[PDB]
């Protein structure tokens, strides 16, 4: 760092990632695939599978 | 700790780390002063100017 290299730092930091893959975890889980198109659903997941 | 006869430590790759001392007997640290790259943040200019 001393001579003249900067590092800078990601706009995003690992919590909001974090946040993000359980929110799509969140999403896969219950909605089923619908979410992906429009609005959220909800159906069970035995149906689902 | 530098042995009774070390001086002028590179230590990292080429940089002048902590040094002895003439008259006395310490072992110094030379650091290189703050710098960094300012910038500046702006709304569009047709709009306002702070
Ligand atoms: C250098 O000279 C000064 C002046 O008298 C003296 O106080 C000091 O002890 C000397 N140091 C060495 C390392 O010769
Ligand atoms: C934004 O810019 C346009 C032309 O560059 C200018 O006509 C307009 O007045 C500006 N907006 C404001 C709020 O002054």
């Amino acid at each position: 760092k001393f001579n003249g290299l900067t590092v800078l730092p990601p706009l995003l930091t690992d919590e909001m990632i974090a946040q993000y893959t359980s929110a799509l975890l969140a999403g896969t889980i219950t909605s089923g695939w619908t979410f992906g198109a429009g609005a959220a659903l909800q159906i069970p997941f035995a149906m689902q599978m | 700790k530098f042995l009774p006869f070390q001086q002028f430590g590179r230590d990292i790759a080429d940089t002048t780390d902590a040094v002895r001392d003439p008259q006395t007997l310490e072992i110094l640290d030379i650091t290189p002063c703050s710098f960094g790259g300012v910038s500046v943040i702006t709304p569009g200019t047709n709009t306002s100017n702070q």
